[PDB]
């Protein structure tokens, strides 16, 4: 009821983020949104002595009708005062990524319920932007905790714990964590008892809150279950020219992974100018080379370790086919995660619909990992990203990413 | 009287940090001090300015400019400094409407609202940074001393403020009459609507009505401006609109500073006349920038001018949009780099035109050129409509797939459906996924002297076929690519290919069909001719045959 003071950090002004295009149907849903938020005293319009902005679209979650507002406070969220004030750090929880079940609430209508400094409520301006420039953009800031903003959860904070309090100490063994307008809420129940659970937990919020328009929804998750993917080498029994060649340059790249690779053996079974059909029978000297290579590969690499202080960085590539391989790492050769993914939804015919819903599930697992998001390395031009990824964004957090213009080597050995 | 609704004020603060200004009044002749002291003496009694005291540290610098062929002067306050020490606003002209997003209408007036301007007041405690002096005759008293209480021309925040305070008395207006549109330019209310002219007369007194609420009247006299409209460059009109006229001059011969001027009015142009071109004409400015320097015109450019003369030589309109139909987008290939494109909604009556060039870059092929044009297009008619176009574009519907599943980046393209009109995009070459049974296979390699950039390029292959031809000025990489070359040129139309390049591989997996290396597009055109080809690539120094000879025999 009282507002935390805020502050962003030292030498650093507001953010002055231009709007990107909208289209007519996102326009009249965000005015019909904010329209209802003003009433509710949420939000109210501001003057021409704010210069700052923010941009705002709207989406629909997984499986719903309904339109949000999604504010991209990326910029403002940098220049965020950081928040350890009444704490020392609120260290991630390693046993969330290991419940059988994980469902993500999205619970950031509560944060309306708390003000926000009003000292710094210039800094979260959005505008509304009208078809073809046509009338003023409808310019808003909001007066309370925004959904999105890095200080909502932090500000928060308290008032969650209090919030679920009871719940928590009635079921001890549930692990429960919150990113951004996330709560992920893991157990290790029969999936039926677990939507109960999740239920009764709704009920918590819904008995403070006295409504949320998505608190209904259910995202359900299964770490337990989440695959790698290790190296491995083909099984042969003919392996041509061609086949050994592809042999040896992934295991050369794997040697920057594995020290112990050798390659040499294998080569020699390429000595001379043979045809890339050929059939080349092993020795042993390279069938033990192999093996030996094959041994190594089942080992975890050397030396890799997570620095919450360092960025993640998630690499991605089409593989084809509907299929799509990922890399997380902080340092070179020193994966934390790796992946692949086929099932993607309803996006047969769109590649883009495909990535984005890629680099979707990527986040949420590396939120579930590490509590923070990567930096993605994504490969597309940065003019048919930037034009299309709203339009199949559903998740209410927004990560940072650079585009990859050079086809890497390395989508071979990944797939 | 009858009471009238106050225009709230916009708090202003200076930058942080600063002050306001304190500048040197200019010494002035006694002739310009009277006829400030006038000026200004009427301005105070409109309640504009007021006098103040000596507390007040701050100044700005006043002027008084002859009025060109009149014995009236006028006053100017120079505001320079104020502004630097101002804070930034919101401006909301930076976007302003196309007029192929405009709706066409029936009637447009036209209110002049340049006397509310002096009824928004300005901040009351920013009012002491605008202070100025008029020097006082022979100096010899203090100088008379004002300051503003309205927003003053010329001051940064006057546009804004002033947008925003119309825009805020507007608004119920506009809510409530959802049959008319407003529009606010400069002094001037631009009111729209599709009533009957009796109708529209109406509202637009109840407009005037709803103004004098807040004591701003408006001129009965009507407005002399009347369709069609010279606005932004161009020429509105009741149910069509167009660029005012483009004339692009004789010349026998052109400097720089005239090229950028005249490709800028083709730019202009493009936006309506279909098929404009200036690729030619843009490279002229190549790096240079002597403005004054003669360019001799290429012959590519004199006959991409007499074609944009040809296409200028009658005037084109376009429509206004109808939202009850669907946008169209057609994109045709001009060649060079460049793409013309079309916008409607009915066959031939265009909403607008425009034009793509291709990006800067070393390698490039019609594929990704067409799919940056959708992009652009797509996004531009977001801002215009609020929505994609359908697409009708040059390129079959396999070729496009057989693109997008095999491309190693993600890509799309909204629907759209084939034109046939050449000329057509298509793919030049697709290398093999497999390696050809039957085929000889090529091991090549290149390597360079990197001080006396001495190289050699060449290639062994399965059937003792062999080549090495030594090379001068040149580079590692180039005799990489020389080596490629010299097997696409001594084999049959189906080859496989082994290379240690990264670097040629890079180059091949994008799949250009033109580039700036000259090297590059021998090897395309080489690929162009085969049927089948098959490019492997093997990690270099590993002991593996072929490749190890070719590299002794090129790094020798
Ligand atoms: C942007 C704009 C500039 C001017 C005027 C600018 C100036 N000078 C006048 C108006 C009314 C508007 N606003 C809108 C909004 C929607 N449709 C239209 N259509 C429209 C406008 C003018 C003419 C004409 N003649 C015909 C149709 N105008
Ligand atoms: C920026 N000018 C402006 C202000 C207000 C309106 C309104 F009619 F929507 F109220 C239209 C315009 N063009
Ligand atoms: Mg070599």
């Amino acid at each position: 009821i009282e507002t935390v003071p805020v502050k962003l950090k030292p030498g650093m002004d507001g953010p002055k983020v231009k709007q990107w295009p909208l289209t007519e149907e996102k326009i009249k849903a965000l005015v019909e949104i904010c329209t209802e938020m003003e009433k509710e005293g949420k939000i109210s319009k501001i003057g021409p002595e704010n210069p700052y902005n923010t941009p705002v679209f709207a989406i629909k979650k997984k499986d719903s009708t309904k339109w949000r507002k999604l504010v991209d406070f990326r910029e403002l969220n940098k220049r965020t005062q950081d928040f350890w004030e009444v704490q020392l750090g609120i260290p991630h929880p390693a046993g969330l990524k290991k419940k059988k079940s994980v469902t993500v609430l999205d619970v950031g209508d509560a944060y309306f319920s708390v003000p926000l400094d009003e000292d710094f409520r210039k800094y979260t301006a959005f505008t509304i932007p009208s078809i073809n420039n046509e009338t003023p953009g409808i310019r808003y800031q909001y007066n309370v905790l925004p959904q999105g903003w890095k200080g909502s959860p932090a500000i928060f904070q308290s008032s969650m714990t209090k919030i679920l309090e009871p719940f928590k100490k009635q079921n001890p063994d549930i692990v429960i964590y919150q990113y951004m307008d996330d709560l992920y809420v893991g157990s290790d129940l029969e999936i039926g008892q677990h939507r109960t659970k999740i239920e009764e937990l709704r009920q918590h919020l819904l008995r403070w809150g006295l409504e949320p328009p998505f608190l209904w929804m259910g995202y359900e998750l299964h770490p337990d279950k989440w695959t790698v993917q290790p190296i491995v080498l083909p099984e042969k029994d003919s392996w041509t020219v061609n086949d050994i060649q592809k042999l040896v340059g992934k295991l050369n790249w794997a040697s920057q992974i594995y020290p112990g690779i050798k390659v040499r053996q294998l080569s020699k079974l390429l000595r001379g100018t043979k045809a890339l059909t050929e059939v080349i029978p092993l020795t042993e000297e390279a069938e033990l080379e192999l093996a030996e290579n094959r041994e190594i590969l089942k080992e975890p690499v050397h030396g890799v370790y997570y620095d919450p202080s360092k960025d993640l960085i998630a690499e991605i590539q089409k593989q084809g086919q509907g299929q799509w391989t990922y890399q997380i790492y902080q340092e070179p050769f020193k994966n934390l995660k790796t992946g692949k993914y086929a099932r993607m939804r309803g996006a047969h015919t769109n590649d883009v619909k495909q990535l984005t819903e890629a680099v979707q599930k990527i986040t949420t697992e590396s939120i579930v990992i590490w509590g923070k998001t990567p930096k993605f390395k994504l490969p597309i031009q940065k003019e048919t990203w930037e034009t299309w990824w709203t339009e199949y964004w559903q998740a209410t957090w927004i990560p940072e990413w650079e585009f990859v213009n050079t086809p890497p080597l390395v989508k071979l050995w990944y797939q | 009287m009858v009471p009238i609704s106050p225009i709230e004020t916009v708090p202003v603060k200076l930058k942080p940090g600063m002050d306001g200004p304190k500048v040197k009044q200019w010494p002035l002749t006694e002739e310009k001090i009277k006829a400030l002291v006038e000026i200004c003496t009427e301005m105070e009694k409109e309640g504009k300015i007021s006098k103040i005291g000596p507390e007040n540290p701050y100044n700005t610098p006043v002027f008084a400019i002859k009025k060109k062929d009149s014995t009236k002067w006028r006053k100017l306050v120079d505001f320079r400094e104020l502004n630097k020490r101002t804070q930034d606003f919101w401006e909301v002209q930076l976007g302003i409407p196309h007029p192929a997003g405009l709706k066409k209408k029936k009637s447009v007036t036209v209110l002049d609202v340049g006397d509310a301007y002096f009824s928004v007041p300005l901040d009351e405690d920013f009012r002491k940074y605008t202070a100025f002096t008029i020097p006082s005759i022979n100096n010899e008293t203090p100088g008379i001393r004002y300051q503003y209480n309205v927003l003053p021309q010329g001051w940064k925040g006057s546009p804004a403020i002033f947008q925003s305070s119309m825009t805020k008395i507007l608004e119920p207006f506009a809510a409530q009459n959802p049959d008319i549109v407003i529009y606010q330019y400069m002094d001037d209310l631009y009111v729209g609507s599709d009533l009957e002219i009796g109708q529209h007369r109406t509202k637009i007194e109840e407009l005037r009505q709803h103004l004098l609420r807040w004591g701003l009247t408006t001129p009965d006299k009507k407005h002399q401006k009347e369709p069609p409209f010279l606005w932004m460059g161009y020429e509105l009109h009741p149910d069509k609109w167009t660029v005012q006229p483009i004339v692009l001059p004789e010349k026998d011969s052109w400097t720089v500073n005239d090229i950028q001027k005249l490709v800028g009015k083709l730019n202009w142009a493009s936006q309506i006349y279909p098929g404009i071109k200036v690729r030619q004409l843009s490279k002229l400015l190549r790096g240079t920038k002597a403005l004054t320097e003669v360019i001799p015109l290429t012959e590519e450019a004199e006959l991409e001018l007499a074609e944009n003369r040809e296409i200028l030589k009658e005037p084109v309109h376009g429509v206004y949009y109808d939202p009850s139909k669907d946008l169209i987008a057609e994109i045709q290939k001009q060649g060079q780099g460049q793409w013309t494109y079309q916008i409607y909604q009915e066959p031939f009556k265009n909403l607008k035109t425009g034009k793509y060039a291709r990006m800067r870059g070393a390698h490039t092929n019609d594929v990704k050129q067409l799919t940056e044009a959708v992009q652009k297009i797509t996004t531009e008619s977001i801002v215009i409509w609020g929505k994609t176009p359908k697409f009708k574009l040059p390129i079959q519907k396999e070729t496009w797939e057989t693109w997008w599943t095999e491309y190693w980046q993600a890509t799309w393209i909204p629907e759209w459906e084939f034109v046939n009109t050449p000329p057509l995009v298509k793919l030049w070459y697709q290398l093999e996924k497999e390696p050809i049974v039957g085929a000889e296979t090529f091991y090549v390699d290149g390597a360079a002297n990197r001080e006396t950039k001495l190289g050699k390029a060449g290639y062994v292959t399965n059937k003792g076929r062999q080549k090495v031809v030594p090379l001068t000025n040149t580079t590692n990489q180039k005799t990489e690519l020389q080596a490629i070359y010299l097997a696409l040129q001594d084999s049959g139309l189906e080859v496989n290919i082994v290379t240690d390049s990264q670097y040629a591989l890079g180059i091949i997996q994008a799949q250009p069909d033109k580039s700036e290396s000259e090297l590059v597009n021998q090897i395309i055109e080489q690929l162009i001719k085969k049927e089948k080809v098959y490019l492997a690539w093997v990690p270099a120094h590993k002991g593996i045959g072929g490749n190890e000879q070719v590299d002794k025999l090129v790094s020798a």
